[PDB]
C-alpha cells in the first residue's frame, strides 16, 4: 500500500517528533 | 446489334451540331451581368445583420 | 407571444418523442451485423444463404447478409454504400475464360479500395468437389507458376482426398492471401475458407469470423493490436 | 499519542499540586518535597529510565543550583533518551522527507498531464465514445488522488512545524477546529485512493466485457460504471469514517493504530486488484492467440508486440502485486530505502504515463491534432 | 461494311461540333471577368449541428420554405428537420436501408427517396391520420436510384445507374417518359428554374441536357476526365456546374455549348460530392472526399473560402432558396448550418 | 473527351510477333493506371495486363506472362503491348483500358456493360 500506509509512518514519525519538542521545551527555553 | 446503337449516336449527333451557338464572349458576360445584379439580395456574399437572421 | 409558447411546447415534444424511437433502434443497429454478399459470377453463390435481403442468427447474435440483385456489374460506384459492413462475403468457384483470375482482380480492386479499407473480407471457395475432379482428369496452363508450388506445411491433410487436390487448392488459396498481405494489414483481414456445396455449416464460420473482426477492431482502439 | 502525553502531563502537575534546605517549588518537569526522585511517569520512555534519578540539591540558601540562564535544574542525564534511538530516528526523518519531495514531483507531473489529457479528450471528434468516457472518469480520479493527497501533506507539514512558548498554546494545539480542517482532508484523501482503484477496476470491467461479446454492446451501460467508480468508495469510506470518528478519534485521522479498521479500506483495493488480475491474464491469453494466428504469420517479432502491449499494466493497476508481494502486517524491516521508494515512485508517476500512453500517444488522438493543425494555419 | 462508316461519319459529326464550339469561342471567363472586384476571404460558422442519425448521411434537401429539411442515412432512416430549432419534426423508418437520395416536394407536402431498391418511394407528410405513410412505389428502374428531383406533387424525375432517366406519374405510377443516351451510370440531376428542362451527369465524363416535354437528348457536354458525381444549376438557367472524380469543377453554358470555367487547385487531389451555387450565382460551394467544402468564386475561379468541420467524406450540400444558409451533411452522420 | 484509339494488329503467323499501341487524348495520363483488355470470339472480356502510372508495378494474366511486355511512355502519351510468340489461342480483339479514377489503385474495367473509358479496340488474329 504505497499511500496509505506511507502516510500513516509519516504521520507517527511527526507524532513521536512532536513529543520529543515538547520534552525540550519542558526542560528549557519555556 | 451494334449498327442501331452506332446509327443512333449519328443521328443524335446530327441534333446537337444544328444548334445555334453565341459566342462565348456574350455568354460569359451575361453571367458577369446577372451575378452583380443580384449581390445585395445574396446572404452569403453580403452577410444580413444579425436580427435578421434567423440562424444567428 | 402565446401561439408561439404551445408551438415550442409541442414541437420539443415530438423531438422528444422520436429521440425515444431513435435510441430503441440504435439499440439495434448496433447489436446487427450487416454482411454483403458479393460474388463475380455465379460460383454457387446461391448455396451459403441456402434477392437483396436475408436474416439469420446464430448464438442470439443477429446477422443481416445483402445480396446483390438487379444491379450492373460495374461494383465501382454502388460498392461504397458497403464500406460499414462488418465483413464482405466473397464467394470464389475455385474450379475456374479464366473466371478465377477475374475473381482475383476484383478482390485486388476491393482490397485496395479508398472506402473499403477498413472492410475485412471472408472469402470463400467453393466448387471443392469439382477442383478434385479437375485435377485428377488433368488450372496448370492457367497459372505458369503452379508447377513451382510445394503444399504449406500448416496444411490440414483432410482425410478422403489425394495430396493433388489438396496442392491445387492451397495454391488459390495462397494467391488470394497474396493480395491480401501484400497490402494494408491490421485494418482489414482476410479470412479464408474451403467450403464446399454439400453442407451450409458456413454459418458458423461466417459468425466466428465476425466474432474475430469485432475482438480486432476493440483491441486495435485501445492500441493492443 | 501526542495527546496522552499532554494528559500525564496533566495528571503529574495536579498530583505534586495535591501533595503540596530550601522550599517546595514545582517546575515544568517534576517537583521536589521542601535530588534522590525517580523520573516522572509522564515521560513516553519512563519504562527506561524506571530506576533513574533526577539530581537537583539546593545546599545553601542561595537560589536553586545557580540560576544559570532562565532558572532551570540542569541534571536531566540519567533520565535522557538515548542516543541511538535519537540517531535513528533523525535518519528516518531524513528519508521521508527525500521520499516526500520525489513523490511530490511525480504527483505534479502527473496532475499537469492529466489535465493536459483531460482538455484533449474533451475537445475532439472522440466525445461521446464511451472508451474515452471511461479513461476521463479515470484521469479525474487520478487527478482526484493527487490532490488530496498533496493536500493532506501540506497540511500535516503546518501543522507539526509551529513552535509552543506558552502553557495554553499546546492546549489549543490539540483542541478539535485546528484538526477538523486536516480530518476532512484525511477523508478526501482515503476516498481518492479508493477511487482510483475503482475507476481502475471499471477500466478492466468494460474491456473485458467488451471482449467477451461476438457484436457491439447494443447499449453503453454508462450509468453503472460511475456507480462503481465513484458510489461504491462510499460504501466503505462512510463506514470508515465513523468508526474512526467514535474508535480512533485522536489528532488528525492519517495514523493507523487498529488494523482492524485498516482493512475495511483496503478490501476495495485488494479487490480491485485481484479481479483486475484475472482480467489482465485473460486478456493477454486473447493478444496471444490473436497474434499467433496464421492470419499475418508473425515471425520472430511476436514477442516484440506482445511485450509492446504491455502498456495494459498501468491501466488496470496490476503492478502493485510485486511491489505488495507481502501483507502490511509485519512487513517492516530491511526491505526499506529501495521497496519504498520504487512502490511511491510508481504510484505517484502512475498518473503521467496513463495520460501519456493513453493520450498522447494515442493514434487516433495524434491523427486528430494534426488535423487541427493544418486546420489552423490557414490564415 | 456497316460498322466502319459508321464510326466514321460520327467523328465527321463529332469534330465539326468542336469546330464549331472552337469558332464560337472568343474570350475566356477569365479575361472578362479579369479586371472585377474578388469577392475576398469568405468565414462561415456553423450555427447548428444536427445529429440523431444512426450511419452515414447519402443526401439531403432544402424546402422551399427554407426552414425544412429533409436527410437520407443508410441505417434506414429519413428525418425531416426544423433547421431553425433544431428539432426533428419526422423521422420516418423506409424498407430498404440502402437509401441513396432523398428529395423534398416544392409544396412541402410530400418526401422521396431512393437507392440500392431501385425503388422511388414517396411519402405523404400531410396525412389525415397523422403519421406519415408511404403513398406511392415508383418502379421500373434497372439500376439503383441515384437522384430525384419533383416538379409538382404529381411527377418526379429519377436518374438511375442503369444508365437513365425516366419522368414519372406518382398518381399512376407509370413511366411518363425515359430518357436514354447516357454511357455509365448517370449519378446526379439539376432541374431548371422553369422545370422544362434538365441536366444529368453520368459516368460517362459527360452531362447531357434533356427537355421534359419532348424526351430527347438536346446537348452533350463533355470535358471531365473521369465519372461526374455532382451537377447544378446555375441560378438564371443559362449555366451549369458539374463536380467529378478527377478533383476539379467545371461551369458549361448551353448557349454557348462549351465549357466556361474550370476550378481546380494543385493541392486538390479527391473528387467533388456535391455542387451548388448560391442566391446570386456568385459562389460555388464543392463538397470533397478531403472532408471540407470549398467555396468558390464562380467568376474568377480562385477558392474564397473553405467549410472544415465534417469528420468525414462530405456526401450531401445544399443552399437554401432564400440562401440565408447552406446545409452540409457527411459520412459522420452530422449535419451543419452554416451562415 | 477522353478518346483512346488502338493502332496496330493484323494477322500474323503462330510464334511471331506483333505491338500494339495505345494513342490516347483528352486526360492527363500520367496520373492513371492503364490496363489491356481482350476478348476472344465467343467469350468475354479478359484482362491480360496493367501497367502503373510511374511504370514500376507491372502484371499479366498467367496465359500470356513471359511472352507480352507492356509499357507506357508519358510525353506521346501512349501504352504500348509488345507480343511475343503468338500461339492461336491469342486471336482476339485487344482493347485499351483506362482505370475510371487518378491516383488510386483500385480498378473497375473488365465490365462488358459498356465502359466508358476504353478504347475501340484493334483485331489480333493468329492463324496457320
Amino acid at each position: 500500500y504505497a499511500q496509505g500506509t506511507f502516510t500513516s509512518d509519516y504521520s507517527i514519525l511527526l507524532d513521536k517528533k512532536a513529543q520529543a519538542a515538547f520534552i525540550e521545551y519542558l526542560l528549557e527555553g519555556g | 446489334a451494334s449498327i442501331a446503337q452506332a446509327r443512333k449516336l449519328v443521328e443524335q449527333l446530327k441534333m446537337e451540331a444544328n444548334i445555334d451557338r453565341i459566342k462565348v464572349s456574350k455568354a460569359a458576360a451575361d453571367l458577369m451581368a446577372y451575378c452583380e445584379a443580384h449581390a445585395k439580395e445574396d446572404p452569403l456574399l453580403t452577410p444580413v445583420p444579425a436580427s435578421e437572421n434567423p440562424f444567428r | 407571444t402565446e401561439d408561439q409558447r404551445n408551438e415550442e411546447k409541442a414541437q420539443r415534444e415530438a423531438n422528444k418523442k422520436i429521440e425515444k424511437q431513435l435510441q430503441k433502434d440504435k439499440q439495434v443497429y448496433r447489436a446487427t451485423h450487416r454482411l454483403l454478399l458479393l460474388g463475380a459470377g455465379e460460383s454457387g453463390k446461391n448455396t451459403i444463404v441456402k434477392i437483396f435481403e436475408t436474416k439469420f442468427q446464430v448464438d442470439k447474435v443477429n446477422f443481416h447478409m445483402f445480396d446483390v440483385g438487379a444491379q450492373r456489374d460495374e461494383r465501382r460506384k454502388w460498392i461504397q454504400c458497403f464500406n460499414d459492413v462488418t465483413a464482405i462475403i466473397f464467394v470464389v468457384a475455385s474450379s475456374s475464360t479464366n473466371r478465377l483470375q477475374a475473381a482475383l482482380k476484383l478482390f485486388d480492386s476491393i482490397w485496395n479500395n479508398k472506402w473499403l479499407r477498413d472492410t475485412s473480407v471472408i472469402l470463400f471457395l467453393n466448387k471443392q468437389d469439382l477442383l478434385a475432379e479437375k485435377v485428377l482428369a488433368g488450372i496448370e496452363d492457367y497459372f505458369p507458376e503452379f508447377a513451382r508450388y510445394t503444399t504449406p506445411e500448416d496444411a490440414t491433410p483432410e482425410p478422403g482426398e489425394d495430396p493433388r487436390v489438396t496442392r491445387a487448392k492451397y495454391f488459390i488459396r495462397d494467391e488470394f492471401l497474396r493480395i491480401s498481405t501484400a497490402s494494408g494489414d491490421g485494418r482489414h483481414y482476410c479470412y479464408p475458407h474451403f467450403t464446399c456445396a454439400v453442407d451450409t455449416e458456413n454459418i458458423r464460420r461466417v459468425f466466428n469470423d465476425c466474432r474475430d473482426i469485432i475482438q480486432r477492431m476493440h483491441l486495435r482502439q485501445y492500441e493492443l493490436l | 499519542v501526542m495527546d496522552f502525553l499532554f494528559e500525564k502531563w496533566k495528571l503529574y502537575g495536579d498530583q505534586c499540586h495535591h501533595n503540596l534546605v530550601c522550599n517546595r517549588t514545582f517546575d515544568k518537569y517534576s517537583c521536589w518535597p521542601d535530588a534522590n526522585i525517580s523520573c516522572p511517569w509522564y515521560l513516553p520512555w519512563h519504562h527506561k529510565v524506571q530506576h533513574r534519578f533526577v539530581f537537583k540539591r539546593c545546599g545553601p540558601d542561595g537560589q536553586w543550583v545557580r540560576g544559570p540562564r532562565g532558572q532551570p535544574w540542569r541534571d536531566a542525564s540519567q533520565c535522557q533518551m538515548d542516543g541511538e534511538e535519537i540517531e535513528v530516528q533523525k535518519e528516518v526523518a531524513k528519508m521521508y522527507s527525500s521520499f516526500q519531495v520525489m513523490y511530490t514531483v511525480g504527483y505534479s507531473l502527473s496532475l499537469g498531464a492529466l489535465l493536459l489529457a483531460l482538455a484533449i479528450l474533451g475537445g475532439l471528434s472522440k466525445l461521446h465514445c464511451t472508451r474515452n468516457a471511461i479513461h476521463a472518469n479515470l484521469f479525474a480520479s487520478f487527478v482526484l488522488k493527487a490532490s488530496s493527497v498533496l493536500v493532506i501533506d501540506g497540511l500535516l507539514r503546518t501543522r507539526y512545524s509551529q513552535k509552543i512558548g506558552d502553557d495554553l498554546s499546546v492546549s489549543t494545539w490539540l483542541s478539535d477546529g485546528a484538526v477538523a480542517g486536516c480530518r476532512v482532508a484525511a477523508v478526501f484523501m482515503q476516498y481518492g485512493i479508493v477511487a482510483n482503484y475503482c475507476w481502475l477496476l471499471v477500466e478492466g470491467l468494460y474491456l473485458h466485457n467488451l471482449l467477451g461479446l461476438a457484436t457491439l454492446p447494443e447499449r453503453s451501460f454508462f450509468s453503472l460504471y460511475l456507480g462503481i467508480g465513484w458510489g461504491a468508495p462510499m460504501l466503505f469510506v462512510v463506514p470508515w469514517a465513523v468508526v474512526k470518528c467514535l474508535f480512533e478519534n485522536v489528532q488528525c485521522w492519517t495514523s493507523n493504530d487498529n488494523m482492524g479498521f485498516w482493512w475495511i479500506l483496503r478490501f476495495p483495493v485488494f479487490l480491485a486488484i485481484l479481479i483486475n488480475f484475472f482480467i489482465f491474464v485473460r486478456i493477454v491469453q486473447l493478444l496471444v492467440a490473436k497474434l499467433r494466428a496464421r492470419q499475418m504469420h508473425h515471425t520472430d517479432y511476436k514477442f516484440r508486440l506482445a511485450k509492446s502491449t504491455l502498456t495494459l499494466i498501468p491501466l488496470l493497476g496490476v503492478h502493485e502485486v510485486v511491489f505488495a508481494f507481502v501483507t502490511d502486517e509485519h512487513a517492516q524491516g530491511t526491505l526499506r530505502s529501495a521497496k519504498l521508494f520504487f512502490d511511491l515512485f510508481l504510484s505517484s508517476f502512475q498518473g503521467l504515463l496513463v495520460a501519456v500512453l493513453y493520450c498522447f500517444l494515442n493514434k487516433e488522438v495524434q491523427s486528430e491534432l494534426r488535423r487541427r493543425w493544418h486546420r489552423w494555419r490557414l490564415g | 461494311s456497316e460498322l466502319d462508316q459508321l464510326r466514321q461519319e460520327a467523328e465527321q459529326l463529332k469534330n465539326q461540333i468542336r469546330d464549331a464550339r472552337k469558332a464560337c469561342a472568343d474570350a475566356t471567363l477569365s479575361q472578362i471577368t479579369n479586371n472585377i472586384d474578388p469577392v475576398g476571404r469568405i468565414q462561415m460558422r456553423t450555427r447548428r449541428t444536427l445529429r440523431g442519425h444512426l450511419a452515414k448521411i447519402y443526401a439531403m434537401h432544402w424546402g422551399t420554405d427554407s426552414r425544412l429539411l429533409v436527410s437520407a442515412s443508410q441505417d434506414g432512416k429519413l428525418i425531416i428537420w426544423d433547421s431553425y430549432t433544431t428539432n426533428k419534426v419526422h423521422a420516418i423508418p423506409l424498407r430498404s436501408s440502402w437509401v441513396m437520395t432523398c428529395a423534398y416536394a416544392p409544396s412541402g407536402n410530400y418526401v422521396a427517396c431512393g437507392g440500392l431498391d431501385n425503388i422511388c418511394s414517396i411519402y405523404n407528410l400531410k396525412t389525415r391520420e397523422g403519421n406519415v405513410r408511404v403513398s406511392r412505389e415508383l418502379a421500373g428502374h434497372t439500376g439503383y436510384l441515384s437522384c430525384c428531383r419533383f416538379l409538382d406533387d404529381n411527377q418526379i424525375v429519377t436518374s438511375s445507374g442503369d444508365t437513365t432517366c425516366a419522368l414519372w406519374d406518382i398518381e399512376t405510377g407509370q413511366q411518363t417518359t425515359t430518357f436514354t443516351g447516357h454511357t455509365g451510370d448517370v449519378m446526379s440531376l439539376s432541374l431548371a428554374p422553369d422545370t422544362r428542362l434538365f441536366v444529368s451527369g453520368a459516368c460517362d465524363a459527360s452531362a447531357k441536357l434533356w427537355d421534359v416535354r419532348e424526351g430527347m437528348c438536346r446537348q452533350t457536354f463533355t470535358g471531365h476526365e473521369s465519372d461526374i458525381n455532382a451537377i447544378c444549376f446555375f441560378p438564371n438557367g443559362n449555366a451549369f456546374a458539374t463536380g467529378s472524380d478527377d478533383a476539379t469543377c467545371r461551369l458549361f453554358d448551353l448557349r454557348a455549348d462549351q465549357e466556361l470555367m474550370t476550378y481546380s487547385h494543385d493541392n486538390i487531389i479527391c473528387g467533388i460530392t456535391s455542387v451548388s451555387f448560391s442566391k446570386s450565382g456568385r459562389l460555388l460551394l464543392a463538397g470533397y472526399d478531403d472532408f471540407n467544402c470549398n467555396v468558390w468564386d464562380a467568376l474568377k475561379a480562385d477558392r474564397a473560402g473553405v467549410l472544415a468541420g465534417h469528420d468525414n467524406r462530405v456526401s450531401c450540400l445544399g443552399v437554401t432558396d432564400d440562401g440565408m444558409a447552406v446545409a452540409t451533411g457527411s459520412w459522420d452522420s452530422f449535419l451543419k448550418i452554416w451562415n | 473527351q477522353v478518346q483512346l484509339q488502338e493502332s496496330g494488329g493484323g494477322l500474323v503467323q503462330p510464334g511471331g510477333s506483333l505491338r500494339l499501341s495505345c494513342a490516347a487524348s483528352g486526360f492527363t495520363f500520367s496520373n492513371y493506371k492503364m490496363n489491356w483488355v481482350r476478348q476472344a470470339p465467343g467469350k468475354g472480356l479478359e484482362w491480360v495486363s496493367d501497367i502503373s502510372q510511374s511504370g514500376a508495378s507491372i502484371s499479366y494474366t498467367g496465359s500470356v506472362k513471359g511472352r507480352f511486355t507492356i509499357s507506357r511512355d508519358n510525353a506521346k502519351n501512349t501504352l504500348y503491348l509488345q507480343m511475343n510468340s503468338l500461339k492461336p489461342e491469342d486471336t482476339a480483339v485487344y482493347y485499351c483500358a483506362r482505370c475510371p479514377a487518378p491516383f488510386t489503385r483500385d480498378c473497375f474495367d473488365v465490365t462488358s456493360t459498356t465502359y466508358a473509358y476504353r478504347g475501340q479496340g484493334t483485331q489480333v488474329t493468329v492463324s496457320s
